[PDB]
């Protein structure tokens, strides 16, 4: 029916836009993690020595905890660029008040980074540098405090999240639903945001009934996690507060300073 | 304020 059809068109536009925006998809990521891909396997980083030997297969651009954390920074910065491009493809997003565009991204990007990082993660580790590395969870836990506790909440969220076995086509809409959140602090004009999100939420619902018809309210569980995501971010911001105070021989990439300044 | 985000959004 035509109401359903408009919401299919939206699901397809978003999916296409997601594939162009984001180099490594959950499809490819999963392949790499299960060895299904016939492509060269990722260099495994499990200790100080493997990390040193790994520098050839990844891009670093003094101590190991600081250098890992700086690598995370670089991943985030590139993710923020990709997410910003994907946001601009969300019908109606660019017609919003530019100050609102900036507020939605400012509060949205980390929730989306952690959603999309779950695609790169299993209980044992995370793909890095577009899946040409694999950094073990144990190694990231092993780091000296406060860096030791930095990635563990993201793994904890990822193992739960990956159970829903969403694919790209699903994640494309879910990610847009997160960006268009009408309740972010300091929004000037909530109504056109809620109007777009209402449409995205209908597309997400239709999408979760068609692409997983053996599932049932996959839709309802997914909306609950949108609150799990905000706590990862709240918790993550506090840890950045700690890290920025306790350490002095590292600054934050300027893009991440903009985002984190006057955030929770 | 949010100079880089503005730049990425206006690019």
């Amino acid at each position: 029916n035509p109401e359903s059809a408009d919401l299919r068109a939206l699901a397809k536009h978003l999916y296409d836009s997601y594939i162009k925006s984001f180099p490594l998809t959950k499809a490819k990521a999963r392949a790499i993690l299960t060895g299904k891909t016939t492509d060269k396997s990722p260099f495994v980083i499990y200790d100080m020595n493997s990390l040193m030997m790994g520098e050839d297969k990844i891009k670093f651009k003094k101590e190991v905890a600081i250098r890992i954390f700086q690598g995370c920074q670089f991943h985030s910065v590139e993710a923020v660029q990709e997410i910003t491009e994907y946001a601009k493809s969300i019908p109606g997003f660019v017609n919003l008040d530019l100050n609102d565009q900036v507020t939605l991204l400012k509060y949205g990007v980390h929730e989306i980074i952690y959603t999309m990082l779950a695609s790169l993660m299993n209980k044992d580790g995370v793909l890095i540098s577009e899946g040409q590395g694999f950094m073990t969870r144990e190694f990231l836990k092993s780091l000296r405090k406060p860096f030791g506790d930095f990635m563990e909440p993201k793994f904890e969220f990822a193992v739960k999240f990956n159970a829903l076995e969403l694919d790209d086509s699903d994640l494309a809409i879910f990610i847009a639903v997160i960006i268009l959140s009408g309740d972010r602090p300091g929004l000037l004009n909530v109504k056109p945001i809620e109007d777009i999100q209402d449409n995205l939420l209908q597309a997400l619902e239709l999408q979760l009934k068609l692409n997983h018809p053996e599932s049932s309210q996959l839709f309802a569980k997914l909306l609950q996690k949108m609150t799990d995501l905000r706590q990862i971010v709240t918790e993550h911001v506090q840890l950045l507060q700690v890290i920025k105070k306790t350490e002095t021989d590292m600054s934050l990439h300027p893009l991440l300073q903009e985002i984190y300044k006057d955030l929770y | 304020r949010h100079k880089i985000l503005h730049r990425l959004l206006q690019e």
